[PDB]
């Protein structure tokens, strides 16, 4: 348990930026889609239980 | 690999209008190396 | 003698099966299906190849900053670490990377496909030296093997096997292309390999030809 | 165990003061997908996930 | 005691320099800069084949 959640502690703060970059330009665009497509949001939302 | 290195310095400012003060401080640093080793290639041909 | 820009090539991929080699090429028919697949080509002597769908283009080639820069907005030779931009030549598409589900490896797969991406998001690749012989910034030998990386998703064009047939996708690790020569630039007025073109006899108005439509006689 | 370790650290490279410097974050993320053995054999693999 | 016929034999000459000439212990590169041919380690079963 210690592992995975520590992981994924990493990739979320290892986003891209704050929306100050994200809604200003195009680069960072790229690595948010990455690492969204690692993630699939209707497992995690279910982990939470 | 020197060559390759300028080329690609200017497209990070071929969008832009002015060159900044920084942009021109290390760009002249570079440029210099560069005639030194042309320099020496001609002192291996001179003299034929 | 070296790869040149405007030069159309054949991708090729070598994975044996049954304890013996076949050679696999990748190709895809364009209208009515944006996915990409295998042509078995180890039968020549007697399966004839589809080649007709199998032909690459060069079109482009530019330095990592070059092509970045040119997203905000002659002949070249290619280089390891250069990017690239492949194009189908039949029907005219790009091909690109697409972001659908599918295939066993599934995970990462984010399965191969070609649709029009002339806009330079997900469109180009760049290319590694396979073993520690190359290095960067080196001309490209004819016959070389090359590592083809996404510029957008930053995966490896894997050829993914799995319990069913073999499929193309970019998830997990590498895979050897040899690329193939299929032709250069030709000269105006000659007869080339690979056209598609008329059969006059005679002098002036008499051409070859197969019987007309809507007959039992199954065109022979 | 091993992991859990490793990865503590590079927490602390991605941000040192509420979700700032990027640059070194970029390059993480591109360089640890080059290497999917990171992940844990459990999920993002050929088995299962 | 007598006599003994010998015959003589050239085996070489003043050869050409750096050029490969039979008779010669060398050793064996393969690829571009540190690679080359050898046999199995010593202290082995395997007998070296």
């Amino acid at each position: 348990m210690s592992f995975y959640a520590a992981l994924i502690d990493l990739l979320g703060r290892c986003a891209p930026e704050m929306h100050l970059i994200q809604a200003g330009k195009g680069e960072a665009l790229r690595i948010r889609a990455i690492l969204r497509s690692l993630v699939p949001l209707d497992d995690l939302v279910g982990i939470i239980s | 690999r020197l060559q390759e290195s300028i080329s690609d310095f200017y497209w990070y400012y071929s969008g832009k209008d002015v060159i900044e003060e920084q942009g021109k401080r290390n760009f002249s640093k570079a440029m210099s190396v560069a005639k030194q080793v042309f320099n020496s290639l001609t002192e291996y041909i001179q003299g034929p | 003698q070296f790869l040149r820009t405007d030069d159309e090539v054949v991708l090729q991929c070598s994975a044996t099966v049954l304890k013996e080699q076949l050679k696999l090429c990748l190709a895809a028919e364009g209208f009515g299906n944006r996915l990409c697949f295998l042509e078995p080509t180890s039968n020549a002597q007697n399966v004839p190849p589809d080649l007709a769908i199998c032909c690459f283009t060069l079109e482009q080639s530019l330095s990592v900053r070059a092509l970045q820069e040119m997203l905000a907005n002659g002949h070249r030779t290619l280089l390891y670490g250069h990017a690239i931009l492949l194009r189908h030549a039949h029907s005219r598409m790009y091909l690109s990377c697409l972001t659908t589900s599918r295939s066993m490896t599934d995970k990462l797969a984010f399965d191969v496909g070609l649709q029009e991406d002339a806009t330079g998001e997900a469109c180009w690749w760049t290319m590694h030296p396979a073993s520690k012989q190359r290095s960067e910034g080196e001309k490209v030998r004819v016959g070389d093997d090359l590592i083809l990386v996404s510029v957008s998703s930053e995966r490896y064009l894997h050829l993914s096997t799995a319990s069913g047939e073999l499929q193309v996708d970019a998830s997990f690790m590498q895979t050897l292309w040899n690329m193939n020569p299929i032709c250069s630039c030709c000269e105006e007025g000659y007869v080339t390999g690979g056209h598609v073109l008329r059969l006059f006899h005679g002098h002036m108005d008499e051409c070859l030809t197969i019987s007309a439509a809507d007959s039992d006689d199954q065109r022979r | 165990c091993g992991g859990e370790r490793y990865l503590d650290f590079l927490r602390f490279a991605v941000f040192v003061n509420g979700e700032s410097v990027e640059e070194n974050a970029n390059v993480v993320v591109r360089l640890l997908i080059r290497k999917p053995e990171c992940f844990g054999p459990a999920l993002r693999g050929e088995g299962g996930s």
